[PDB]
């Protein structure tokens, strides 16, 4: 209501302007969602219409929140964050604790409604202008700018901050095992506990804060037989990086060691030291390519010592908190998909594979949605930051499905690549 | 008149000033012409006198054309339009008339006066001060400023728009059933009543937009359908575009092949089958306007036969959301798709085309999901929401293909209309070495300065061939390489390759390519019943890099 607070003081990253970005075609069905929500919040004093002597633009989008009960508004900012917060990494910074990457369950909740109660600086809310689209170009846009901290903008956690750690005292003493790190509109909740006692910390968790005034969501795999894990429990320990798989065969033809001395000539880039030098030999000839040749002594001693020099990784670990993070994914086979974080070539800081196999939700886009997904949470949970992603999909296909089984609150940085990857079947 | 609107607020570019440029005196002879109209202006509180305390100036002009009985002030702003902020874009979206709804009765409106009839913010008013320069040098300097809206300042049309917007409210709020649109200075009435209903409407409009200051001079709103905006014929239950006349010249400058394609692209919009490829080749030039680019043989029989399409004028339908949406694609020629999309048997709502130029190597499967796909963005700007595709493959081969390509897809709802010509893949790769099959270990190379090269391959049998190549690529040869295994061998074979282009290019099952060779090389494929090709890494000695990459030394060596 009527809880006025003074209001910190928030400043572009002197040089740089507002954004203006363009806002995506939308469907009708998501139009009539965010009109439908957006007047809401204007009652409520939450947002604003704004006239035309206001240029700037942030995109906005609409996607259903959990089981599909009702629609949810997102808000775009990636380039407002890139115009702020990165300097709000600095003035308010949020420290990432190092041990979360090391607790055997991670519980995920949602915190963003908090930020709507705290009033945004009146010089920037200004930057926060959006367009709810129109179909067909018929009408302008109605157009709004937020007049409380908006919830996918870096800058509402850097903010909220000083109530959020006042507000979890009470509980850190209570439990001084339990780690709790915060990023954009989430809690990430972790601790060591049986997965029995875990739950219960974290709905004694959700109760404190009720106690004290936020919300958060609730699940369905307790009082009512949901079928559904929507509630996000990760277990960092699992965590594994071995796909480097040689192949163990008692009948090797010319095709085989062929790609073999393949394989083994692209891992040479990331593992420098492993060659094929007595393979390379046995393979002078020109036979024909389904003939058995059965390795020379020479080669099994080349082979043997190559099936560990990889298992055994590089130096590589050198996270350096001043890069960026990569990440590129390669579609498999089918429902599975690699994917290596990386912050120069060949250096994997990470390495893993996802999959659930095309069947109920048999589709690509909706897959690459989930994998992008669960890639970023991991690196929320191990570095503090999102990757910026190569996919391998078109611009347009992509642009137009992606928020339609997009479930999370933030955004990664992407990238399409057109060219295929002959990384493809090493891994 | 001037309206009781709020002024919206404006402002200069952060540490900017007004413009003081300098306006050169002009003939008496339009000293008095500006006079007469200022002191009209001024009268009707459009401007108003101010030099002594504003430091700015901006200069003005003075244009009568004899196709009037008057004369015209004109500003030129451009530099206070320099120093002036940016605003909410006007509108870089116009509507396409396919998606506009069918109306029983509509109505445009002229509101001509528009922005004379709007205030403009009190604290910018001083940086549009012009000067009106003396006879001689009788000069006291009779200077005005603006109270409204000036004819070419920067925010002009989007405060127009903004303040034209909250002027209708109270009025849409009480005629729910009438719906308006804006552009520029036209309002677009329409409406589901009978005409006789709906006069009565615009009439209460009228004196609506009356009280707020802005006049209509359309008196009964006599504006006639049809009506020619943004390059449209609308009636009132069908659109089309504006007459096409393709000239017909002697000789071509690239500058005439330009706005021929331009009409050509403008037109396929609603005429089924334009083609636009030959008389596009024709511009690879790097310097040239006038260059005489001569027109082809093939440039010629495409001229031709779009002049033909454009013979009998053809309509298009509004939109009914009760009924679905359905587009249908065939395929054209090679690279070229057309379609249509349409609710009803025979009336299409809009056509269109789809050619691919990336590079040159495509599939017609890969070239169909991108007609697919921007189809769907499209409709989803028009009607909100995607139709329903009738394509011309089989879920079969469809299927097969994304299941096996690298790149995500994904495509709508979609049902298979047998059509010819029909999509489909005219080859498939086999995925193990073949046994019994002879094994060509194949290899090329050119030299870069000379560009002479050799194709050559050894089989495992001792079947051995070197030809010789002349101006060539290291492309070329390693392709001529694959084609030459191709030739000599029989209905299945096993190839090996050093080259990644060669392989990718095949790979890619490609079909009616941009290049002969590997139109030779495809059409050797399919006449294949088994072809399996592998690659081996290119300068580390193998058999076929110890065998077939030393016959090459007969040229060239190191
Ligand atoms: C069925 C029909 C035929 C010709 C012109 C039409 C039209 N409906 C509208 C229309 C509308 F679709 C929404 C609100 C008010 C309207 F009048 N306009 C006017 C019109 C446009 F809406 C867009 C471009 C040109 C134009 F004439």
């Amino acid at each position: 209501p009527i809880s006025p607070i003074e209001t910190v003081p928030v400043k572009l990253k002197p040089g740089m302007d507002g954004p203006k970005v363009k806002q995506w075609p939308l469907t009708e069905e998501k139009i009539k969602a965010l009109v439908e929500i957006c007047t809401e919040m204007e009652k409520e004093g939450k947002i604003s219409k704004i006239g035309p002597e206001n240029p700037y633009n942030t995109p906005v989008f609409a996607i259903k929140k959990k089981d599909s009960t009702k629609w949810r508004k997102l808000v775009d900012f990636r380039e407002l964050n890139k115009r702020t917060q990165d300097f709000w990494e600095v003035q308010l910074g949020i420290p990432h604790p190092a041990g979360l990457k090391k607790k055997k369950s991670v519980t995920v909740l949602d915190v963003g409604d908090a930020y709507f109660s705290v009033p945004l600086d009146e010089d920037f809310r200004k930057y926060t202008a959006f367009t709810i689209p129109s179909i067909n170009n018929e009408t302008p846009g109605i157009r709004y700018q937020y007049n409380v901290l908006p919830q996918g903008w870096k800058g509402s956690p850097a903010i909220f901050q000083s109530s959020m750690t006042k507000i979890l005292e009470p509980f850190k003493k209570q439990n001084p095992d339990i780690v709790i790190y915060q990023y954009m509109d989430d809690l990430y909740v972790g601790s060591d506990l049986e997965i029995g006692q875990h739950r219960t910390k974290i709905e004694e968790l959700r109760q404190h804060l009720l106690r004290w005034g936020l919300t958060t969501p609730d699940k369905k795999h307790q009082k009512e037989p949901p079928f559904l894990w929507m509630g996000y429990e990760l277990h960092p320990d699992k965590w594994t990086v071995q796909p480097i798989v040689l192949p163990e065969k008692d009948s090797w033809t010319v095709n085989d060691i062929q790609k073999l001395v393949g394989k083994l000539n692209w891992a040479s880039q990331i593992y420098p030291g492993i060659k094929v030098r007595q393979l390379s030999k046995l393979l002078r000839g020109t036979k024909a390519l389904t003939e058995v040749i059965p390795l020379t002594e020479e080669a099994e001693l080349e082979l043997a010592e190559n099936r560990e020099i990889l298992k055994e990784p590089v130096h590589g670990v050198y996270y350096d908190p001043s890069k960026d993070l990569i990440a590129e994914i390669q579609k498999q086979g089918q429902g599975q998909w690699t994917y290596q974080i990386y912050q120069e070539p060949f250096k994997n800081l990470k390495t893993g594979k996802y999959a659930r196999m095309r069947g109920a939700h048999t589709n690509d886009v909706k897959q690459l949605t989930e994998a992008v997904q669960k890639i970023t949470t991991e690196s929320i949970v191990i570095w503090g930051k999102t990757p910026k992603f190569k996919l391998p999909i078109q611009k347009e296909t992509w642009e137009t499905w992606w928020t339609e089984y997009w479930q999370a609150t933030w955004i990664p940085e992407w990238e399409f690549v057109n060219t295929p990857p002959l990384v493809k079947l090493w891994y | 008149p001037i309206s009781p609107i709020e002024t919206v607020p404006v402002k200069l570019k952060p540490g900017m000033d007004g413009p003081k440029v300098k306006q050169w005196p002009l003939t008496e002879e339009k000293i008095k012409a500006l006079v007469e109209i200022c002191t009209e202006m001024e009268k009707e509180g459009k401007i108003s006198k101010i030099g002594p305390e504003n430091p700015y100036n901006t200069p003005v002009f003075a244009i009568k054309k004899k196709d009037s009985t008057k004369w015209r002030k004109l500003v030129d702003f451009r530099e206070l339009n320099k120093r002036t902020q940016d605003f909410w874009e006007v509108q870089l979206g116009i509507p396409h008339p396919a998606g506009l709804k069918k109306k029983k009765s509509v109505t445009v409106l002229d509101v001509g006066d528009a922005y004379f009839s709007v205030p403009l913010d009190e604290d910018f008013r001083k940086y549009t001060a012009f000067t009106i320069p003396s006879i001689n040098n009788e000069t006291p300097g009779i200077r005005y400023q603006y109270n409204v809206l000036p004819q070419g300042w920067k925010g002009s049309p989007a405060i127009f728009q903004s303040s034209m917007t909250k002027i209708l409210e109270p009025f849409k709020k009480q005629n729910p059933d009438i719906v308006i649109y804006q552009y520029m200075d036209d309002l677009y009435v329409g409406s589901d009543l009978e005409i006789g209903q709906h006069r009565t409407k615009i009439e209460e409009l009228r004196q609506h937009l009356l009280r707020w200051g802005l006049t209509t001079p359309d008196k009964k709103h006599q504006k006639e359908p049809p009506f020619l905006w943004m390059g449209y014929e609308l009636h009132p239950d069908k659109w089309t575009v504006q007459p096409i006349v393709l000239p017909e010249k002697d000789s071509w400058t690239v500058n005439d092949i330009q706005k021929l394609v331009g009409k050509l692209n403008w037109a396929s919009q609603i005429y089924p089958g334009i083609k636009v490829r030959q008389l596009s080749k024709l511009l690879r030039g790097t310097k040239a306007l006038t260059e005489v680019i001569p027109l082809t043989e093939e440039a010629e029989l495409e001229l031709a036969e779009n002049r033909e399409i454009l013979k009998e004028p053809v309509h298009g339908v509004y939109y009914d959301p009760s009924k679905d949406l359905i587009a249908e694609i065939q395929k054209q020629g090679q690279g070229q798709w057309t379609y249509q999309i349409y609710q009803e048997p025979f009336k299409n709502l809009k056509t269109g085309k789809y050619a691919r130029m990336r590079g040159a190597h495509t599939n017609d499967v890969k070239q169909l999901t991108e007609a697919v796909q921007k189809i769907t963005t499209e409709s989803i700007v028009i009607w909100g929401k995607t139709p329903k595709f009738k394509l011309p493959i089989q879920k079969e081969t469809w299927e097969t293909w994304w299941t096996e390509y690298w790149q995500a897809t994904w495509i709508p709802e979609w049902e298979f209309v047998n059509t010819p010509p029909l999509v489909k893949l005219w080859y498939q790769l086999e995925k193990e070495p073949i046994v019994g099959a002879e094994t060509f270990y194949v290899d090329g190379a050119a030299n870069r300065e000379t560009k002479l090269g050799k194709a050559g391959y050894v089989t495992n049998k001792g079947r051995q061939k070197v030809v010789p190549l002349t101006n060539t690529t290291n492309q070329k040869t390693e392709l001529q390489a694959i084609y030459l295994a191709l030739q000599d061998s029989g209905l299945e074979v096993n190839i090996v390759t050093d080259s990644q282009y060669a392989l990718g290019i095949i790979q890619a099952q490609p079909d009616k390519s941009e290049s002969e060779l590997v139109n030779q090389i495809i059409e050797q494929l399919i006449k294949k019943e088994k072809v399996y090709l592998a690659w081996v890494p290119a300068h580390k000695g193998i058999g076929g890099n110890e065998q077939v990459d030393k016959l090459v030394s007969a040229g060239i060596r190191k």
